[PDB]
């Protein structure tokens, strides 16, 4: 089938700049190549038909242009709206095919987390399982690590991460990192700790 | 007289091609459907009504060249001249078109003796794309032609308006036409 | 324009039939595709069919496991996934193929399908703990998704409610968080959860 390679993967920029993305075929499709523009939560929408005209609704900074195996999507200058997830599409011949996406993000200065803690909650650990969570709220870049840390020593390998999506306002991510133990592992020790690495620190921070 | 007269019947000549090709898209559309029923589980008299059309679309795409022909040479203002370029844009798609269309009817019969393509493809695509490019151009022409008439009578500017009848008619073809390939390449798919 | 069927839960193994509802128009004139999308990846085209000719194409990942139907008397276009697993957990859409564009011009919402032994089962809600921050712990629900908000939508700003992580239980658990100056304002965070009928406020 027809494999379509999208470039880069992700890519950053200020609200105002140009971008360009690309998508290469693995055999020639003439024109027949669509992009579509995709936000979290919602259906894809097109932007783009036959390698260069402008879908119904789709703002004139977009433009696209290219034919055979080579393809380029470029918008003049960036407002909030067109940060978003971009597929390529393939109409030439069946089975029709995906780029694997180029996801846009929008560049700002560096901000350091504010970084909180939280124990488990009695209630929890009534019941067989203590959940230490760790808030890293309103920085930037993405960038960010947890090391959690029980009695010095232990450094562990046993936590779940989620990510916001970048914040409308003033463009920054949150992360909130979870501990999950049993209840004998909790009660054996004292101390419960979180380091977090990140670009706007000078060096890790720790709060416990 | 012989221009405006001749514009007038090359409108009638425009109008039968295309009502014409509308029979013909159906009939291929009939016999994809029929196609996809046997490969889930009347021909003779298909090609008989696919010959006929084929061969009516064919005396009437030779009247409509040889119309043009004398317009274009009774035409040797601007208004005038634009609605025979619209009639030899809009004549150009029709051919254009009637070609594709023998090319999705090949392709049936391919699958039917089979039921009973590189080479097919490129031409699918060029004609396609030419097709796409006479679509666009009469677009022009006819935006063109409509700002001519606000810079004889409501004579011309009626012709005008059922040239955008025409083209639009061509359109709502192309896209018909454009779903028989997809139909016919999912056809093909399956049998390979 | 192209109306789905609701969201579906399947043991691994087992099937779904997910359908899309279209007008008159579409159906005659169109091509309907059906596109997928995991949790955090990239569109996968499943397949489609053409209404007016049956014809249908499926991409090679599930040649043997598909099926796209549509019938003209309903203008109604199915897919039916078998032999499901885990990794087919995702958002199926329907979208409509304009032969005009080449491309689709309109999509359904889409319908989420979770395959997994789990039953269905609402959360529990535990708190947590220059300004600061409180915040509420939905832990152990199945499936997706489940809503949040704080004092009954009044509490806007300083709110970050995290994407859900599928735990080890094969049950799901999300954060959600508010930051306030530390400086008498009562908060709780409410919680909903559709599939089990379940809303549950806690105080923090």
């Amino acid at each position: 089938d027809i494999q379509m390679t999208q470039s880069p993967s992700t890519l950053s920029a200020s609200i105002g700049d140009r971008v360009t993305i690309t998508c290469r075929a693995s055999e020639g499709i003439y024109h027949w190549l669509a992009w579509y523009q995709q936000k979290p939560g919602k259906a894809p929408k097109l932007l783009i038909y036959k390698a260069s005209s402008l879908a119904s609704g789709a703002p004139s900074r977009f433009s696209g242009s290219g034919s055979g195996t080579d393809f380029t999507l470029t918008i003049s200058s960036l407002q909030p709206d067109d940060f978003a997830t971009y597929y390529c599409q393939q109409y030439s011949n069946y089975p029709l095919t995906f780029g694997g996406g180029t996801k846009l993000e929008i560049k700002r200065t560096v901000a350091a987390p504010s970084v909180f803690i939280f124990p488990p909650s009695d209630e929890q650990l009534k019941s067989g399982t203590a959940s230490v969570v760790c808030l890293l709220n309103n920085f930037y870049p993405r960038e960010a690590k947890v090391q959690w840390k029980v009695d010095n020593a232990l450094q562990s390998g046993n936590s779940q991460e989620s990510v916001t999506e970048q914040d409308s306002k003033d463009s920054t991510y949150s992360l909130s990192s979870t501990l999950t133990l049993s209840k004998a592992d909790y009660e054996k020790h004292k101390v419960y700790a979180c380091e977090v690495t990140h670009q706007g620190l000078s060096s890790p921070v720790t709060k416990s | 007289m012989q221009l405006l007269s001749g514009i007038v019947q090359q409108q009638n000549n425009l109008l039968r091609a295309i009502e014409a090709q509308q029979h013909l898209l159906q009939l291929t559309v009939w016999g994809i459907k029929q196609l996809q029923a046997r490969i889930l589980a009347t021909w003779m008299e298909w090609d008989r009504e696919i010959n006929n059309y084929t061969s009516l679309i064919h005396s009437l795409i030779e009247e409509s060249q040889n119309q043009q022909e004398k317009n274009e040479q009774e035409l040797l203002g601007q208004l005038l001249s634009g609605i025979v370029q619209q009639q030899n844009n809009l004549l150009r798609a029709i051919e254009a078109q009637q070609h594709l269309l023998q090319l999705t009817v090949w392709g049936i019969k391919q699958l039917q003796a089979r039921i009973l393509w590189m080479e097919w493809d490129r031409e699918i695509n060029n004609y396609t794309s030419l097709i796409h490019s006479l679509i666009e151009e009469s677009q022009n022409q006819q935006e063109k032609n409509e700002q001519e008439l606000l810079e004889g009578g409501q004579l011309l500017s009626g012709i005008v308006q059922q040239q955008n009848n025409l083209l639009r008619a061509i359109e709502a073809q192309q896209h018909l036409l454009q779903l028989t390939v997809w139909g016919i390449k999912q056809l093909q798919a399956r049998i390979l | 324009q192209l109306v789905q069927s609701g969201a579906e839960v399947r043991k691994p193994g087992a099937s779904v039939k997910v359908s899309c509802k279209a007008s008159g128009d579409t159906f005659s004139s169109y091509a309907i595709s059906w596109v997928r999308q995991a949790p955090g990846q990239g569109l996968e085209w499943m397949g489609g069919i053409i209404p007016i000719f049956g014809t249908a194409n499926y991409a090679q990942a599930f040649q043997g496991r598909v099926t796209i139907t549509a019938n003209e008397s309903t203008s109604t276009a199915y897919m039916e996934l078998s032999s499901l697993r885990s990794e087919d957990t995702a958002i199926y859409y329907c979208a409509r193929d304009n032969p005009t564009l080449l491309g689709s011009d309109y999509w359904g919402a889409g319908t989420l399908v979770t395959v997994s032994s789990a039953s269905t089962k609402g959360p529990s809600v535990f708190p947590l703990a220059g300004t600061a921050a409180l915040g509420c712990l939905v832990k152990d629900y199945f499936p997706e998704p489940v809503t949040v908000s704080w004092n009954s939508g009044a509490l806007t700003s300083g709110v970050h409610t995290f994407p859900a992580v599928l735990q080890s239980s094969g049950l799901y658990s999300l954060s959600s968080v508010v930051t306030v100056p530390s400086s008498t304002q009562t908060y709780i965070c409410n919680v909903n959860h559709k599939p089990s009928n379940t809303k549950v406020d806690k105080r923090v």
